[PDB]
């Protein structure tokens, strides 16, 4: 439908106007959309941390009824 | 340049000698590219012009229409009168008030937001003109607002950061000092130590 | 025919105002600047059928050409301001 | 040329160029030139404060303890911490800091750019200068010395400054121990030199 | 150029010897920088005039009328308008009063403020020279005006350090001293000698 954003032309305009990052984000949407492993490294990193984030909340904020009563579960 | 901010330092190279209010003050080396600098020239102007107009509203209504710049204006509405502005009561109510603010500003600013030119934005002229349009007179007056704005901005902090310390409004916090300059100063306060 | 049915009718007109008043300028100006592609080519000619950028639904005789999906994109924002104002009743 | 001890070094990076130079820099702080420049001024600013300051300790307590004439309010130099009267130590302090720091940043930004702290347009009025590097001259030498005794006068400033600095440190450490005033520490020793010495009390007495 | 302040000669090199009454006085050597002396030539003459105008002013306050100087504002701090200048009290209040002397003086200075010439500004002539006593020789008169000026300024200090000391305003002090010379001094009752 032509209304929206373009992944690459979001990125390519983020090279900071100094040069601290040099070309900034440029041709990344190339590497990302081509490399699978790059996409998979993010997936595990993103999902991996959340797995832990689950465990950090789920003992302290025991969503389910009558846990923290039976402990060993 | 109309002077140096710190006598004994050289002029920074990247700042071209002709800019409104160029004191050669850029300690952080913020803009070392004149490309990027220009947007912050345009923006320092705007932040001032709002800041200018904001200051009298803070002083006056403390010492004139009798309300603080902070808690009095906003609080009195929720639990009370719709508006006391100028010691008078209009019809307009809370929610539908801010609704008008988006139509207008979003209409006022966005209409300015679209221009090709940088200079005709910062300095529109046109219908806004009726004052010096010409030569050195405008060039000089060009410095005068940039300079007053800097002062006007730098006040705004003093409005906020006194009120967080004192709790009294800006004039009420001012009048205290002129009566007794010692013991009413900032030094004795929860600020310093 | 009272405030609940009046406000959302009176609120939506705010966003569609700004959209045509001005922001028809800037939205159209980025859309021309932003177009999706992959491997330097758009998604139609890379073999993806479902991805063909679709203007054939998007036209109008409206003076500036303001179209159906821009009604959808702004009208939805018109319904954001709608259900923020009535639904809250939070600090006035 | 005089040496701190006659038989040692005069380190390579240090020749006898500047006055008050006896060839003592064991820890070798000054080595590169643009540093030694700095410390030389850091010495004099100390040397100058120490001279003036010590007389603030010495003379007032001396008067009181040299007789009834003009007894020094604030008693010993460390009993003048008390006796503020008019203004609170909160304000009077930050009045100093703001007031001094104006003058002393002016002193630094001169060392940075030597020729003129302030050229004639900026900092309205004032700006007389007449300034050589390392010494202000100008205002700060009203009677117009540097009449040709300079080199000697320079030696006489440092050498007295060196001593008043070192002597000041005594006032600290003495009072920190014997709890008395200097002339009390003075005379009590001069009274009986042996028992009233150092190292019979509290400090080397740890033995 | 007339003589020198102290008879130790060494008239300082830098000076516009025609300047109105340079005795060759720079113990501190402030004006060595010529562009800077350009400023301090006017700063003097404009200071003195407002001593030259004030010194008689502070003189009549304490002699004829009531109050010396620091008595004047605080006498009318509770009073306000109640002055007497050859006449009564046109009503004005401290906040309203200062507006006149601040704003009317600002422009009056501001008209002089920007003057492309440094000579043209301090010595305008014309409307400020109604009489025309400039004649062909102002150089005698210029030095003439300064010697009155420097003394006027230096007189003003004699008001402020007396009254800031235990001493009071000069007019009675003038009489006080001429009453008893021994016992009216900066030392006696002045406590200016701190021994
Ligand atoms: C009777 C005491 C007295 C003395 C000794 C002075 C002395 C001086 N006045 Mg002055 N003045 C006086 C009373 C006095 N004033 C009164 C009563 C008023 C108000 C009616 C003024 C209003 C006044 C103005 C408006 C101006 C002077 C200026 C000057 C300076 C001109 C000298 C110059 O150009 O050299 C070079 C300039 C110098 C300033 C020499 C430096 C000498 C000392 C060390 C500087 C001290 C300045 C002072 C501490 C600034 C802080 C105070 C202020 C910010 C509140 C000189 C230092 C001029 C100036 O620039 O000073 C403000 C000037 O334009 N006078
Ligand atoms: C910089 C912009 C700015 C902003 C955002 C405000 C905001 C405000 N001002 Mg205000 N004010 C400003 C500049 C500003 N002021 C300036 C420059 C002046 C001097 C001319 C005033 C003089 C002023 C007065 C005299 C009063 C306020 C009041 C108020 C408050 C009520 C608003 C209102 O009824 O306006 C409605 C404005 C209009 C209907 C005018 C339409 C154009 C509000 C917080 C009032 C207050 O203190 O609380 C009620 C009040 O009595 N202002
Ligand atoms: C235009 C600048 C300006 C001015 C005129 C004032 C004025 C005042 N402030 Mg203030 N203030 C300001 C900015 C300013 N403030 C800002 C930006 C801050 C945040 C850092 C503060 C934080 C502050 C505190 C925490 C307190 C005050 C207080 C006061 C009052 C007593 C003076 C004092 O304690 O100094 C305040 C100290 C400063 C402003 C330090 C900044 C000084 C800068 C470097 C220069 C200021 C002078 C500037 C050139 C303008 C003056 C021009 C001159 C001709 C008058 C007085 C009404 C006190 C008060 O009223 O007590 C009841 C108090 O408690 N202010
Ligand atoms: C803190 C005060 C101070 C400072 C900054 C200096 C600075 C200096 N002195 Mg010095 N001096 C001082 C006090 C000071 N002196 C005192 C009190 C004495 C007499 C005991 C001397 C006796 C002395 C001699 C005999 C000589 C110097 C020399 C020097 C210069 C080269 C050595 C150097 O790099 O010093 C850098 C030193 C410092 C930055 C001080 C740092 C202090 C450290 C960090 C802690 C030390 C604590 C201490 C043990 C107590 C330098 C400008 C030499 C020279 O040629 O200069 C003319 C030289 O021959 N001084
Ligand atoms: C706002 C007040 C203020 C400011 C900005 C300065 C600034 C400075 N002082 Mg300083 N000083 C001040 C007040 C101030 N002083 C007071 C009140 C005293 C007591 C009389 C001194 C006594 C003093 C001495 C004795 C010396 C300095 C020195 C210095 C310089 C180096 C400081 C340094 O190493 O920082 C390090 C950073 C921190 C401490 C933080 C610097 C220009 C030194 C200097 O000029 O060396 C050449 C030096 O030797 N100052
Ligand atoms: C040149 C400076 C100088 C002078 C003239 C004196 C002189 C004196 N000090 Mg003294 N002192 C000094 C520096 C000086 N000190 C310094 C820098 C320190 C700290 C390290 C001390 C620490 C100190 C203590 C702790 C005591 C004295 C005491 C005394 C008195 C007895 C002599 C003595 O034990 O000294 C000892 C001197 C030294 C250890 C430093 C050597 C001085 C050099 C060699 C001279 C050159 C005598 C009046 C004592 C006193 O009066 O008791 C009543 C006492 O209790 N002083
Ligand atoms: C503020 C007033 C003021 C100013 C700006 C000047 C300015 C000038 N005078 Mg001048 N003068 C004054 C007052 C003043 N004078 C007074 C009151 C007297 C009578 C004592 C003289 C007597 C005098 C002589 C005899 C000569 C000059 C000369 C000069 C010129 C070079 C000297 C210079 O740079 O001074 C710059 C002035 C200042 C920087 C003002 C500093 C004031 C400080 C801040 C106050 C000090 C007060 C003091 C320590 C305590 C009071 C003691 C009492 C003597 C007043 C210069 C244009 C010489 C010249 O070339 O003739 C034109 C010359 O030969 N003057
Ligand atoms: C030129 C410098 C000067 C300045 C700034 C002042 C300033 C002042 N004079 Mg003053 N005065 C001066 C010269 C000056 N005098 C001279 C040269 C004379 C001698 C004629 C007087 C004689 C004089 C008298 C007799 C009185 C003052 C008074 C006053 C005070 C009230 C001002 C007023 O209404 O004026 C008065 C002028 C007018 C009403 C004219 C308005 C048109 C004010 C502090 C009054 C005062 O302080 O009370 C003791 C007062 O009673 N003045
Ligand atoms: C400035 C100073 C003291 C200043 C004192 C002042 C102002 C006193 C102020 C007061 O009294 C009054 C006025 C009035 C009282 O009511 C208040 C106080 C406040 C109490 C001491 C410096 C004191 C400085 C001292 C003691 C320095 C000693 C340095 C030595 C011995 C050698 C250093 C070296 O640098 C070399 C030379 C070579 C390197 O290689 C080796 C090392 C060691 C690094
Ligand atoms: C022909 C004609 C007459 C004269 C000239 C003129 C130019 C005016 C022209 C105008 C014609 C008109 C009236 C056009 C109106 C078009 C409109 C109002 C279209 C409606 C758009 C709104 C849409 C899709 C809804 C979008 C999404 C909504 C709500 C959802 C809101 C939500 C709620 C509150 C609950 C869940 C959370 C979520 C999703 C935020």
């Amino acid at each position: 439908f032509g209304i929206g954003h373009s992944m690459k032309e979001i990125l390519d305009m983020h090279t900071p106007p100094s040069g601290n990052l040099g070309a900034g984000h440029q041709n990344l949407f190339d590497t990302i959309n081509n490399s699978l492993h790059f996409q998979l490294g993010l997936a595990l990193a993103s999902a991996g941390t959340i797995c832990s984030m689950v465990a950090q909340h789920m003992y302290s904020l025991p969503a389910y009824a009558f846990i923290a009563s039976d402990f060993t579960t | 340049r109309p002077g140096n901010w710190l006598p004994g330092s050289e002029a920074p190279s990247y700042l071209p000698e002709d800019l409104p209010g160029n004191y050669g003050y850029d300690p952080l080396g913020i803009s070392e590219n004149p490309a990027n600098m220009e947007r912050m020239i345009e923006c320092e102007v705007m932040n001032g012009r709002w800041a200018m107009l904001a200051v009298p509203g803070m002083l006056a209504q403390e010492a004139l229409g009798f309300g603080n710049w902070h808690d009095a204006p906003s609080w009195v509405y929720e639990g009370g009168s719709p508006t006391w502005f100028g010691a008078g009561m209009p019809i307009t109510d809370i929610k539908l008030l801010a609704v008008i603010e988006l139509v207008l500003m979003g209409g006022a600013e966005a209409m300015r937001a679209s221009e090709p030119d940088m200079e005709k934005r910062v300095y529109p002229g046109g219908a806004f003109d009726p004052a010096g349009f010409s030569k050195g007179n405008l060039a000089e007056l060009k410095l005068k607002e940039i300079k007053n704005a800097r002062l006007a901005m730098f006040a705004f902090v003093g409005f906020v950061l006194q009120y967080y310390a004192t709790g009294k409004g800006p004039v009420q916090c001012w009048t205290e000092h002129i009566a007794d300059p010692l013991g009413a100063n900032f030094a004795t306060n929860g600020t310093s130590l | 025919e009272l405030s609940p049915s009046l406000v959302i009718s009176l609120s939506t007109g705010l966003s569609l105002f700004l959209g045509r008043f001005v922001f028809f300028n800037f939205q159209r100006e980025n859309v021309a600047k932003q177009v999706p592609e992959q491997n330097g080519l758009t998604h139609f000619e890379a073999g993806d059928t479902r991805a063909k950028e679709y203007v054939s639904l998007l036209k109008s005789n409206d003076p500036v050409g303001f179209n159906i999906v821009d009604v959808l994109a702004w009208g939805s924002i018109g319904h954001i301001v709608a259900y923020y104002i009535l639904a809250t009743t939070s600090n006035g | 040329r005089p040496i701190w001890l006659p038989g040692a070094d005069v380190p390579e990076w240090l020749d006898g160029t500047i006055p008050g130079d006896f060839g003592y820099d064991p820890l070798k702080l000054g080595k590169d030139p643009e540093t030694l420049k700095w410390y030389v001024q850091a010495e004099l600013v100390h040397g100058r404060f120490a001279m003036m300051g010590l007389v603030g300790m010495l003379v007032p307590e001396l008067l009181t303890n040299a007789g009834i004439g003009l007894p020094a309010k604030g008693t010993e130099w460390f009993n003048a911490g008390a006796a503020p009267m008019f203004a609170p130590t909160g304000v009077l302090f930050a009045m100093q800091f703001l007031l001094m720091g104006w003058a002393e940043i002016r002193r630094y930004q001169d060392f940075k750019n030597p020729g003129s702290v302030n050229v004639d347009p900026i900092f309205g009025g004032k700006l007389p200068d007449g300034n050589i590097p390392g010494y202000p001259g100008g205002i700060f030498d009203p009677f117009g010395f540097a009449k040709g005794d300079v080199d000697s006068l320079k030696l006489k400033e440092v050498k007295n400054g060196r001593l008043a600095m070192f002597a000041t440190l005594g006032f600290y450490c003495q009072a920190v121990v014997t709890g008395k005033g200097p002339i009390a520490c003075w005379t009590s020793h001069l009274a009986d030199p042996w028992a009233n010495n150092v190292w019979s009390i509290e400090l080397a007495k740890v033995i």
